[PDB]
């Protein structure tokens, strides 16, 4: 029931970083994301875009269990996103759909402008690994901490690769 | 547990010269006083991540380069750091086989390919083509012997026939393997398996034939030919048989394209003996004395080490391995290799047995190896959606504007493909 947190800062207005994050994947800064399928999009009473997206992934930590497990491959990610342009806030929760029962990994991202005003964006991140059969080990967890921290860091670079286009 | 410090533990396949490798280890311990243990666990290529991910496993893992990318992806392998003058002693295309993401993840040991191996007393003139082997078998079976026997359990052996008329693993271009494009269910892959399957279906081979059965028979003069690799020579040498190693045959006029392997030594990310394993591999293994010690046990193939390869490339057996190796491709090191090998393993065995027809088997293998986004069929409708939405999302939404979605029509059409897409899966 562990964590990995972060708070990155992007050097562009909130608008463009959100325009980016909404057309993020697939893209060359993260080739482990095979593609993103938007299953449902709704605007709510408050004017916030709700999307349900299902991602197709590769070498993320539910594949690290295929090591200890024995044999498998493709891992699917449920994602719910809400963007409120009035409140200037983008939220995003994700879970693994397949290769669960073993481990479940819950990420959560929030893009928002810097509280001091510099036309720059700050993203606040966390990942919640829970597992039944809680073996792990600090080594395996460090592996998981490391691979989480890379999709994280590749996700940002994926933004910059988009907003510089 | 955590690996043992002050000790080197080594995994290498049991069909390789491990008693020789053990003798390099002894030379190391005799010299450095650091004990070395050489084991050969079964299903080695699967068990290493199973324990090197928990911090366990061997200090040094010995396998073909094709598995080592999957390992580096999951950070199971330390990055190896030889100096410039040490990598000048190894052929640089072998290093190429162990560069993942521009990082070196293993020491290359030796280039391996499959060659044809035949009994000369039984058969003085080996078939130049697969399509003539049924006859060879019908004429030899009349003398109680048989034509061919090579190990159907591992797809490594039956692949150069599948690759012959145009099967491949993934498509290579632009410095990248396209993991989304897999040439295992094309015409020139169905045709090769259908031949093998027909060999079986016609009692010319046998679907149960594994490494041991095929090795036993060829060596005991029971079958005229085998397919196998350099490691296998030292048992025919110690057999009556007067063998020849030669170029593989051809299928539909095309040569057999073996998946070339580069036996590689990987250091474990979890090893507290990393500097001890560098010393072992660089200064005791990749020496002519080191490599000869191994190569005299079971032969290594064309070693990666230039100085020793000079004496080696004189062997007519090495020449024939290299003939076949140059008629095939180097295996890629990408993490999808295992899904590839598993799919082919399943397809061939299931076709060979009858549980699946050929087209069934390689259809299944198309999808199990492809790694496709669920809605790959509909990318063209998402592309024209996405353009509409990103335009709406930017201009009539992010800057406040009201009017409901102008992209509802394209969405629902794409929503239809992606909903049949999910249903045809899970
Ligand atoms: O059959 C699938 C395996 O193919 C190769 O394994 C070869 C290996 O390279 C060779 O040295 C060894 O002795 O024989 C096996 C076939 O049994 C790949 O390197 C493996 O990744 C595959 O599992």
């Amino acid at each position: 029931m562990k964590i990995w947190s972060s708070e990155h800062v992007f050097g562009h207005p909130w608008d463009t970083v959100i325009q980016a994050a909404m057309r993020k994947y697939p893209n060359p800064m993260n080739p482990s994301v095979l593609g993103v399928d938007v299953l449902q999009r709704r605007v709510d009473g408050r004017g916030r875009l709700h999307s349900l997206e299902l991602l197709s992934t590769e070498w993320g930590l539910p594949s690290l269990v295929r090591a200890i497990l024995g044999t498998s491959t493709l891992t699917y990610i449920r994602e719910h996103s809400v963007v409120d342009p009035v409140e200037k806030k983008m939220e995003l929760c994700s879970t693994n759909i397949t290769l669960t029962n073993l481990v479940s990994v819950n990420e959560r991202l929030v893009y928002t402008p810097h509280p001091e005003n510099p036309e720059m964006t700050v993203l606040t991140q966390e990942a919640i690994i829970t597992v039944k059969g809680i073996s792990l080990g600090s080594y395996l967890e460090s592996l998981m901490a490391n691979t989480i921290s890379s999709n994280a860091k590749k996700g940002w670079a994926a933004i910059e690769w988009i907003i510089e286009h | 547990m955590k690996i043992e410090e002050g000790k080197l533990v080594i995994w290498i396949n049991g069909d390789k010269g491990y008693n020789g490798l053990a003798e390099v280890g002894k030379k190391f311990e005799k010299d450095t006083g650091i004990k070395v243990t050489v084991e050969h666990p079964d299903k080695l290529e699967e068990k290493f991540p199973q324990v090197a991910a928990t911090g366990d496993g061997p200090d040094i893992i010995f396998w073909a380069h094709d598995r080592f990318g999957g390992y580096a992806q999951s950070g199971l392998l330390a990055e190896i750091t030889p100096a410039a003058a040490f990598q000048d002693k190894l052929y640089p295309f072998t290093w190429d086989a162990v560069r993942y993401n521009g990082k070196l993840i293993a020491y290359p040991i030796a280039v391996e390919a499959l060659s044809l191996i035949y009994n000369k007393d039984l058969l003085p003139n080996p078939p130049k083509t697969w399509e003539e082997i049924p006859a060879l078998d019908k004429e030899l079976k009349a003398k109680g012997k048989s034509a061919l026997m090579f190990n159907l359990q591992e797809p490594y052996f039956t692949w150069p026939l599948i690759a012959a008329d145009g099967g491949y693993a993934f498509k290579y271009a632009a410095g990248k393997y396209d993991i989304k494009d897999v040439g295992v269910d094309n015409a020139g892959a169905k045709a090769g398996l259908t031949f093998l399957v027909d060999l079986i279906k016609n009692k010319h081979m046998n679907a149960d034939t594994d490494y041991s059965i095929a090795e036993a028979a060829f060596n005991k003069g029971e079958t005229a030919m085998t397919i196998n690799g350099p490691w296998a020579w030292s048992n025919i040498d110690t057999s009556a048989v007067n063998y020849g190693v030669t170029v593989l045959p051809t299928f539909k006029g095309q040569p057999s394209k073996p998946f070339v392997g580069v036996l590689s030594a990987g250091i474990n990310a979890a090893s507290p003996n990393k500097e001890l394993a560098k010393e072992f591999l660089e200064n005791y293994l990749l020496t002519d004395e080191g490599l000869e010690a191994v190569n005299k046990d079971k032969p290594l193939g064309a070693v990666a080490l230039k100085s020793y390869e000079e004496e080696l490339a004189k062997d007519p057996r090495i020449a024939a391995t290299m003939e076949n190796a140059q008629k095939g491709e180097i295996m890629p090191n990408i993490p999808q290799m295992s899904a590839f090998w598993y799919a082919v393993r399943t397809a061939v065995i299931n076709a060979a047995s009858g549980r699946q027809t050929v087209d069934a088997a390689l259809a299944a293998a198309q999808t199990n190896a492809a790694a496709n986004s669920v809605g790959e069929a509909c990318t063209d409708m998402k592309r024209e959606y996405d353009q509409c939405f990103n335009r709406w999302f930017a201009e009539k939404f992010l800057k406040g504007d009201s009017s409901g979605d102008p992209c509802t029509d394209l969405f629902k059409r794409y929503q239809q493909c992606v909903q049949k897409a999910i249903k045809e899966k899970e």
